[PDB]
Order: structure tokens, then C-alpha cells, then sequence
């Protein structure tokens, strides 16, 4: 249900965002977090509540509520950073755990 | 530190059920809700249920409603999944998650400020049906 | 000479600051509500000035109006009850963002309900209606005017 | 030397007393939501202990941090905001029946909004969604934190 | 001080309409509603509706719905009650009242704490039909 | 819809209560006032909100809610308090001012 655009680029050293899109009974009601997974393991929450990061993820993360849509912001790319990155939010209508279609962050 | 230690590969019959492990420690265990999330290979992430290690209390999603069943033995700490009649698009990876906020969850009882997010996750096991 | 922070009377006003606080589903001295809880909260009396961590109060000491604290002792846990003249006012620490109770909707008094160990661990509670403010861990601050003792 | 009832910075704990309080069904300075005013209210700064009617205090020289009061001028009549972080806090005098804000669902911070006629002649209006302590006349204590300055 | 002054006596054929009035003074005439309550001789109160002196919104009971009207002259501050259809039940005293509190009244909108009083009451009108 | 005794008599010193009834929608929700009326005059307001008077009327009279029934109370019988009480409460269900059947306080 919630929207994310399938890949994102940029440069190993540029500021880049990975943006959700969901409905008021989404985002608008609710609050969303962010979970990152590199290859060939375990998704990670990277982001919970709307802008609060766990101990061991760097301030260079950070995340956004705005709407009915929710972003997700990185200060310095890195060589770390090649992961995919999923949002999550409570739907009262459909189901308290919703995902994204995720999100691919690769270097230019 | 708070773990979440799941059971090996498993390969199974199209038609079979396969029961799933999700051993826990670091932290009292009928305190948190434990969740089931399922990948597919080149697919996203998708919520399978969770699961109150307190009262057996557990909330599905409207796909997997009729064959999935969620128990618990609080004594060893362990929690489990059971996964029955299984089709072929359901060779995937299963992981264990703890997930904190709301529990309350219905079509329309809180409809607002719910936060509820997955804390610490499994390893995943890969059960492959073919 | 001061009055300390473990002497109250009616009509006193409460701040406290619960860092990191987390979102409890049910709270056994609340009736099984929502509550929002922190380990290392601080509290302070307003008008006096006197401040104190609640881990390091001897909540056994702590009178209102020169009479202990009304306590009660769910499961194995003792939890003691600091009345409030009207409800619980918090909010999320540093932001405009408030909080509301469980009963929002009606004319109750809310009450400071502690959870003390014996030795130094205690636990702040406030009384809330859902994860408003989040699902923790999350920093909030509380006021409350000190209320009657509950006979 | 003191800091004068004037003289207001974020995080000062506001008490105010409306006695014979009247329900408001509509109040232009709110959004056109219920209130309950009174002629003859009273507030206190808690931390510093200073203390003034409403009705004599000259609201063009209240200062929030150093700045004015932001000023509404619904109608002819001029009313002052001082912003409050978290939900105003208001009960019945004396008794443990509390009040609760229009707002009593929403995580909207409120503000105590005063008109002044220019003499000394004030009302103090707290914002309710119900009589839910009366139709007035009642006496009503409040209690908020001051909140930072609108910008 | 305040003041509820209301016309004299009526008595009117059965099927006429009668008008009663009630000045106001002594307090701003737009900020509260005027109520009329009617007495039949014999028999208790009875609440007749309201009306808004500052948008003209009334509230009739639903007993008198279609046969009343409830106007304003805020020039003069002079609240109106016109009662059409008089039936044979319906020589009663009727009362001109100044009620404070809450003015929102539907079938399902505030179920709860809803205070209204009416604080200064006119004289009384006896309207006689027959 | 507010029940309340036809009559009530007592000595001409002695304290006596008048007692109405009311519904969940009329009593137990909301607040009842009392009006006293003496004969040939009108009503007058004698309690506001549950217990509270207002100025003029003699500190001897007295109200209280409970459940969903409301008292009125008096401290001391005179000659001047012959007259016809009412209740008067909001019904969210009929109407906002709702009175009882009234009650003659004679004396013996």
C-alpha cells in the first residue's frame, strides 16, 4: 500500500532521499520506521518513530513526517550504504505492520 | 545482549506443513510481542502476525488467516510458526522480530497516533517447498 | 534550612522529566491502561525549588501532608500513589507536542504512581490513552499540582 | 530586587484562580470553541512566587522572553496570548474534578488568552470543550507551563 | 438590573394565533437565549424551545413543532413567541426566561456534561382562548 | 420524565428533602437545577448546576446528585418557603431542559 520508488542513486558523497507515499490511515494517523537490510541478511530498524534513530545508527540517517508521506534522509554516502531500505507504518484498516515496496540505494 | 535464535534451513513437500523456532533471550520474554515476517527471494518484506507470549493472543494477517498458526512454550523461551498447506510461492525467508508499541489493534477501535515499530530481529530461516 | 523533596502537601506543583520513556501496554496500578514509564526520571518540587532523582528517594519516607504515600503492592511489585489535583499535564520534552490521558474524556484526577525496588531502581509512571507521543523510547516532561490525600 | 509577575520565560509553571467563572459558548479569540472566563482572576508565577490579578496588570508590557505577547484584535477587543507547553490544566477550586481542553484528543499545545480594556478590566479564558464543571458561576484553578514564543 | 418584561393578558377564538412579547434590558440582549416555558393551570412546567438572539437559530420541543415561532428585534431588544392552531389546551401562563449554559442540543452530539440553567425569569403572560 | 413526589409536609422547623428521579440520559449525565415557584408568582432559580446557589437565596437550602437521583435539601422550615418546586435537568435524548411533575411543600 505504501509507495517508495523502486532504486535510488547518488554520488558516494551526496546528500540523497528515499521518499514514502501512503494515505491518511497510513502516514497521516500513524507513524512510520524505517528498516534498512544489506544483502544477504537481516533487516535492521534504521528509523523508529518518525525521526528517532536507535543506539549504533549514525546521525547521518534521519527521517521526516510531513503528510501522508514520509522521507528518508542521508547526510554522506558511503561504501556501507548499498542496502535496501523498506518503511513501515500502522494501517487501521488493513493490518497494524505495513510495508513498503523497499528501495535500492546503489553508487553512481 | 537480547537475541533472537531461529531454527536451520528447511526443505519441504508441496502440501506439507513446517513448523518454525524463535528461541529468545537478553530480555523477559512475555513482555513483547514476537512477530513473523516473510520474504520471498526478489520480493519485499511482508507481516505475517504477531503473537502475545502472555496469553496466546495473536492477530494474522488477511492472507495467511487459516494457515498459519502462532504458539509459544514460555518456559524454554521459545516461540514458534506453523506454516500449513503450503503452495509453491512459499519458499521464502521467515524471520523472528520483537516488535514494541501498540498491541490494541482492530478495524476500528484507534484509528490514530499508533506507533508500533520491530526492535530486534531474527536470522531468518529459509524454507524452501518444491 | 528547606523543605525536602520528599515532603508534600496539597496544592504543591510536580515537574517531572521522564528521558527515554517507554510505552507500557497496561499498567498493573492504573486498572490495566496505558502508561508511559522511565528509569531514571527526575523530580522536582516547583515551588520550593528541591530537586531529586526518583531512583534515589525512599519512597517508604515520602509523606503527603505528613501521612505516607498511599501504596499498593500488585503482583509482586509495590507501587506507590502520589494523588494529583486534576490530570497529569505531558509532553513530549523540548516540543509543543502534548500528551492526553486515559480519561481524557472525563472529570478524574490523575495520580504519579512509582514502582520502587527497596534499594535504588524506581520507575515514574504517567498515566496515557495510546502511543501519542510514540512508541518509545522517547523523552517527556510532566506537571501536576499535588492533589488531597486519598481517605 | 525580584522578577516581576511581567516578566515570563519558557518553562515557568503558570497558576491562575478564576473564581465565579463563567462558561463562554463561543470565544473569538480560540476559533470560536467554549471557554470559561472570570473577572476577577489571578495569577502566580509558582518558581518565583509573585503573584497578580489579571485586571491590573498592564498586558502591552507582558513580555515573553523578552518580546511581547502576540495580540489578537477579534472584534474591537484586543486579546494577548501567552503560549503554554502541553494542555492547560484546569479543575474545580478545592475539588477533584478536572476539566479538560477542547482539544482533548489532539497533541495542539494550548495558550492563556487575555482581553484588557486599556484600564484595568481583564478576563481570563481557558479553553474547555464542555460544561463539564458547570454553567457557571464556579470557581476554577488552572495550571499550564509557559510555552515558547510564537513565531 | 436585569429585566424580563413581557406584554399583558390575551384571550383569543379558538384557531387565532397570539404574540407574545418580552423586552429585554439590563445585559447585552445577543449573548443569551431567550426561553419560553409554558404553565397550563393545574399542571406543572413545560419547556416551550429557545432561540439565539444573534442568528435567529431556535430549538422548538417536539410537541410544538409547526405551530411556533420565535423571533427577534434586536433594535429594541424585544424577544417575540407566536403560537399558531390554538386549541382548547392551551390557555396557560407563559413564561419569558434568560438561560445560561450550554446552547448545542442534537439527538446524538454532546451525551454528557451538559449544564443549562434559566436565571432570570419575566412575569408571566396569561393567554386565555376559548 | 423526572419523577417527583406529588406533596411533601413537615414540621415548621424541621428539615425535609424533596427527591427526583431521573434516566442515565437525564440525571446520572448531566446537571439539574431547581426552580421555586410561589403561588401566583413566577419561578424562581433556587440551585444551579448540582448544588449550587445562587445570590439571595438562604444558605438553609440545598442539593446534591448521586446517582440518577437529585435531593433538594432544606435546613430550617419558615412561613414564606409554601411553594411549588421543580426539577429541571438536560435530557441529550428529548430535549435540554426537561422538568419534573413538581411538589407542594405544605405544613403540618
Amino acid at each position: 500500500v505504501l509507495t517508495q520508488p523502486p532504486s535510488v542513486s547518488a554520488a558516494p558523497g551526496q546528500k540523497v532521499t528515499i521518499s514514502c507515499s501512503g494515505s491518511s490511515s497510513n502516514i497521516g494517523n500513524n507513524y512510520v520506521s524505517w528498516y534498512q537490510q544489506l544483502p544477504g541478511t537481516a533487516p535492521k530498524l534504521l528509523i523508529y518513530d518518525n525521526n528517532k534513530r536507535p543506539s549504533g545508527i549514525p546521525d547521518r540517517f534521519s527521517g521526516s513526517k510531513s503528510g501522508t508521506s514520509a522521507t528518508l534522509g542521508i547526510t554522506g554516502l558511503q561504501t556501507g550504504d548499498e542496502a535496501d531500505y523498506y518503511c513501515g507504518t500502522w494501517d487501521s484498516s488493513l493490518s497494524p505492520v505495513v510495508f513498503g515496496g523497499g528501495t535500492r540505494l546503489t553508487v553512481l | 545482549q537480547v537475541q533472537l535464535v531461529q531454527s536451520g534451513a528447511e526443505v519441504k513437500k508441496p502440501g506439507a506443513s513446517v513448523k518454525v523456532s524463535c528461541e529468545t533471550s537478553g530480555y523477559t520474554f512475555t513482555s513483547y510481542n514476537i512477530n513473523w515476517v516473510r520474504q520471498a527471494t526478489g520480493q519485499g518484506l511482508e507481516w505475517m502476525g504477531w503473537m502475545n507470549p502472555t496469553d496466546g493472543n495473536t492477530d494474522y494477517a488477511q492472507k495467511f488467516q487459516g494457515r498459519v498458526s502462532m504458539t509459544r512454550d514460555t518456559s524454554i523461551s521459545t516461540a514458534y510458526m506453523e506454516l500449513s498447506s503450503l503452495r509453491s510461492e512459499d519458499t521464502a525467508v521467515y524471520y523472528c522480530a520483537r516488535g514494541r508499541g501498540t498491541t490494541r489493534f482492530s478495524l476500528q477501535n484507534f484509528p490514530f497516533d499508533n506507533a508500533y515499530y520491530m526492535d530486534v530481529w531474527g536470522k531468518g530461516t529459509t524454507v524452501t517447498v518444491s | 534550612p528547606a523543605r525536602p523533596i520528599t515532603n508534600w502537601r496539597s496544592g504543591d506543583v510536580v515537574w517531572v522529566t521522564l528521558p527515554s520513556a517507554e510505552y507500557a501496554q497496561s499498567q498493573s496500578a492504573m486498572g490495566s491502561h496505558p502508561a508511559y514509564w522511565s528509569e531514571e526520571a527526575t523530580i522536582i518540587n516547583v515551588a520550593t525549588g528541591q530537586r531529586a532523582a526518583v531512583s534515589s528517594i525512599k519512597w517508604d519516607q515520602v509523606t503527603l501532608n505528613g501521612k505516607a504515600l498511599h501504596k499498593e503492592t500488585h503482583s509482586g511489585l509495590v507501587y506507590y500513589q502520589l494523588p494529583l489535583m486534576g490530570k497529569i499535564n505531558f509532553w513530549q520534552q523540548g516540543t509543543t507536542k502534548a500528551g492526553y490521558t486515559y480519561n481524557y474524556n472525563t472529570t478524574d484526577s490523575d495520580s504519579l504512581w512509582v514502582w520502587w525496588d527497596g534499594g535504588s531502581k524506581a520507575y515514574l509512571y504517567i498515566s496515557t490513552y495510546t502511543t501519542m507521543l510514540g512508541a518509545g523510547p522517547v523523552n517527556i516532561t510532566g506537571l501536576g499540582a499535588v492533589g488531597p490525600n486519598p481517605v
